[PDB]
RNA sequence: GCCCCUAAGCGUGUGCUAAGUGGAAAAGGAUGUGCAGUCGCGAAGACAACCAGGAGGUUGGCUUAGAAGCAGCCACCCUU
């Protein structure tokens, strides 16, 4: 599934913009990334770049300096962030002579190795196909390594055969043909939401969908929240599906609660197509829910990273800012005491802390009180002697007690749209 | 041949006619005649009854054999008694109305949809949403019984349409 | 692949006695 | 007609008053007068043996409280258990089931006579707590 | 009606059979409706 | 090889086959054979029809929108 050996690893950010902070982030996040596909860090360097080297991206200087130590470590495993060319990959990879890895590489075989569900795994591999095209004739291990795009001189004058099209046009056009049907492929799982789509989403059934930076405890709310057994782990990608699950509230109208993939930063942008799972939730769900661990890394990074992502494909799609609550819960045992800092930064703190501290009441009050709406605030007066007149009522919408101290008083409950519009019937 | 070799009872004003193979029926409701396949042979008791009995015991005599000689009892009690399949109608708006010697249904559809009985059967109304087939040849009163209750397509959500007298339809929920 | 196949499995005779040239 | 067997010690219980606060308008107020002439002195555990009339006029007969212990209208607790066997918070013995009223010791079905003492094994220990 | 090479009783209210030399599964629910193709 | 094309044999005996299998294939299913076992069955009434059986504390508790036999939850181990 296209993986890759670690095990032994040494890290170097690249930090051609921002702050050294912004590249330690972004060096630890690829070196957890590493570790997902299964290694063990060791340590870390920097340096300060401008525009990367176009042939070389790291330079000859830093490449050779980083044979060093590649020669020193003798593993094949050294990290450095980024996106490289395909001439960049050659320099590279010329100047090194072992694997170094990339971002967009890296995220694409992580993702090959969580992979479990078909539609997943055809995602990741148009992904693949996505990647590797532009690798094609001049990346490292490419096609045309002296080897490829023989076919030149067939027709020197003319003869009796000929294969016509440019070679490498033909080359490609595998490729293409291949991600044109992989592309074709794409199958509508509104189908599969169709049961809540138009029902139930109009009939109440309203949409919170939990959406936040990866390890950040997306799939454990859904666990904690909806009595699911959804996977959690703390590797990256810990969730491949965006599944659902339910979860009620005092006024009722179970709450299809949704998780997704959780987001880092300058993602791929390839496997959107990966991503449309989640992204078509979020577009589709009218409660967005950022999950935020206790001791969880930087003050307020990954929260913009996800909003990047959030803001760009709600404004392409609709007129929308979708419910968004940023809640700080998972906060117990957190063994930090500087969070009095973000907590004024952003009032909240709602403690589950994995169903340890539990203390989740505000939370489902938000989640709830934000967009629940129904018609509500309907005096349903009947004189309990039919037994009719209490039909569906209790069944389909939810009471709140209120005045229905007995049966003869002033009955009122929360009802559907459908269930009761002029139903009272004084 | 648990019934298989049961005598078929012939009650007093029927007058059955076994010409070899074939046999006719006549009887007080009208008249019925049929063939029953050859590795069968039928007769009649001396006490009026009709015996059926077969050569061997493969499966197809086997099958064949209390096949007819049951379906022989069913065209008796036909000519004597006859065959009568009780219907109702439901939905809001869909009635059935007697034209003479035909049926016809509004079963919702932008026209009147009338079915003309088939020679041998005789259909009546106990009212508009209420009817009834009658015959001789149970498997004509059936087959026309199930050509009126196909007239409508299955409508679990409310159930319109035509039903047997006593009929359980598969009814669903849309909550939309 | 049905040419190949029916050529293969005409060995299967009693002629041939299961076995043909080229299979 | 109408059967239940309601668990409450008092005699307005909200599932079965709802629908039975004023039904049958033959007897909205005159089943209610009908059934609380007499016995009200008395304690309505369960109050349900009310066979059906076009009048509601009848007599009335407190069968038992759950065969699992009859101490419910004794001591006058309103639970029990749900596991078998499970355990057993509710003492009790022979100190009252030797009569329990005149109930119907015998089966649903055309079947045999044999009930009532039958809460040492039979069916009463179904959720555990029972005689001690 | 689900064609299916292989076809299987769904529910314990399902019935195999054989109509016109094909194997169906007929049920009162009609989503175990079977047919071998 | 032997029905005619194409020379005997639309050979003889006993079975199987219902698909043109024969005359293409990896298969789910059993309703064709014979098997060989096996619970109860004996015509000491078996699978079956017509077959009174429908509130035992029978809303049994769980628990409560009712939780009625019956969303569910392991139970109900009992008799002329
Ligand atoms: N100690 C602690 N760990 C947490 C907390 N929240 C999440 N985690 C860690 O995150 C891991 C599960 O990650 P998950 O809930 O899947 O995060 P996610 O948002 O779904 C990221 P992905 O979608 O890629 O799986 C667990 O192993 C757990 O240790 C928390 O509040 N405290």
């Amino acid at each position: 599934y296209r993986q890759l050996r670690l095990e032994r690893v040494v890290l170097v950010g690249v930090w051609t913009e921002g702050s050294a902070a912004d590249a330690e982030a972004s060096l630890a996040e690829l070196a957890a990334l590493a570790e997902t596909a299964g290694s063990e860090v060791l340590e870390g360097l920097i340096q300060r770049r401008d525009k990367p080297d176009p042939s070389t991206y790291i330079g000859s200087g830093k490449a050779a300096e980083l044979r060093e130590v590649v020669l020193a470590t003798g593993a094949d495993t050294v990290i450095c962030d980024g996106e490289l060319s395909p001439a960049q990959l050659n320099a590279l990879e010329k100047a090194v002579k072992v694997k170094v890895i990339d971002r967009t590489a890296l995220i694409l075989d992580i993702f090959a190795q969580h992979a479990t569900s078909r539609e997943g795994k055809a995602q990741v591999s148009l992904a693949q196909m996505e990647y590797m095209l532009p690798r094609l004739r001049g990346w490292g291990e490419s096609m045309s390594r002296q080897a490829g795009g023989r076919a030149g001189g067939a027709g020197g004058g003319v003869g009796t055969r000929g294969p016509g099209e440019t070679k490498i046009e033909t080359d490609r056009r595998r490729i293409r043909e291949r991600m044109a049907k992989l592309r074709r492929e794409i199958r509508d799982m509104k189908k599969i939401r169709d049961t809540q789509r138009g029902s139930r989403r109009r009939s109440e059934i309203p949409s919170v969908a939990i959406v936040g930076y990866t390890n950040a405890g997306k799939s454990s709310l859904l666990n904690a929240l909806t009595g699911a057994g959804v996977l959690v782990e703390n590797a990256l990608f810990a969730t491949l599906e965006p599944t659902t699950r339910r979860g009620e509230f005092e006024d009722g109208r179970p709450f299809v609660l949704t998780d997704t993939v959780g987001f880092v930063r300058h993602l791929p942008t390839q496997l959107v197509e990966a991503f449309r799972s989640t992204l078509e939730e979020v577009v589709d769900a009218d409660l967005l829910i950022h999950v935020v661990d206790g001791s969880d890394v930087n003050p307020l990074a990954q929260i913009n990273a996800v909003r990047t992502v959030i803001n760009e494909v709600v404004a392409e799609y609709d007129i929308a800012p979708p419910p968004e609550l940023l809640v700080v819960n998972k906060i117990d045992a957190a063994t930090g005491v500087g969070l009095a800092q973000l907590r004024r930064a952003l009032p909240d703190a709602v403690f589950v802390s994995a169903r340890t501290g539990d203390g989740l009441d505000k939370l489902r009050s938000r989640m709830g009180e934000l967009v629940e709406s129904t018609d509500a605030t309907v005096d349903v007066t009947i004189p309990y002697d039919r037994g009719d007149l209490v039909a569906r009522v209790h069944t389909d919408g939810h009471v709140d007690a209120t005045e229905h101290t007995d049966a003869g008083t002033r009955i009122k409950a929360r009802v559907p749209a459908p269930l009761a519009a002029t139903l009272r019937e004084y | 041949s648990r019934i298989g070799k049961q005598p078929v009872p012939v009650p007093s004003g029927v007058d059955v006619t076994i010409n070899g193979q074939n046999l006719s029926v006549k009887g007080p409701k009208g008249t019925l005649t049929l063939d029953v396949a050859e590795p069968i042979s039928v007769s009649r008791a001396e006490d009026g009854a009709i015996v059926v009995t077969r050569p061997d015991d493969e499966r197809r005599s086997r099958s064949l054999h209390g096949l007819s000689r049951t379906l022989i009892a069913n065209l008796v009690t036909g000519v004597t008694e006859g065959y009568t399949q009780k219907m109702e109608i439901f939905g809001v708006g869909y009635r059935v109305q007697l034209k003479g010697q035909n049926l016809e249904f509004a079963l919702g559809y932008s026209h009147p949809v009338l079915i003309e009985a088939p020679e041998g059967i005789t259909f009546a109304v106990e009212s508009p949403t209420k009817f009834s087939v009658s015959g001789i040849d149970k498997q004509k009163v059936g087959q026309i019984s199930a050509v009126i209750r196909r007239l409508r397509r299955p409508d679990p959500y409310k159930g319109k349409g035509v039903r047997y007298e006593g009929e359980q339809i598969r009814r669903k929920v849309g909550k939309t | 692949a049905k040419r190949g196949r029916k050529k293969r499995d005409r060995k299967h005779s009693k002629a041939n006695h299961g076995k043909r040239p080229n299979a | 007609l109408i059967k239940l067997q309601i668990q409450a010690g008092q005699a307005n219980p909200a599932p079965p008053v709802g629908p039975a606060l004023g039904q049958h308008g033959v007897n909205i107020m005159e089943f209610c007068k009908a059934y609380n002439a007499a016995t009200e002195s008395q304690r309505g555990n369960v109050i349900v043996e009310i066979t059906v009339y076009e009048d509601r006029s009848f007599t009335f007969a407190l069968k038992t409280p759950p065969a699992a212990k009859l101490l419910l209208k004794a001591a006058g607790v309103q639970k029990g258990s749900g596991e078998p066997h499970k355990t057993k918070v509710a003492k009790v013995t022979w100190d009252q089931v030797r009569e329990i009223a005149e109930t119907k010791k015998a089966d649903l079905n055309a079947n045999d006579i044999d009930a009532a003492a039958k809460i040492i094994a039979g069916t009463a220990r179904s959720m555990g707590i029972t005689v001690e | 009606m689900k064609v299916n090479p292989s076809v299987k009783p769904i529910c314990d209210k399902c019935r195999v059979i054989r109509r016109h030399g094909r194997v169906m599964v007929i049920c009162s629910d009609p989503r175990h409706k079977q047919r071998q193709g």
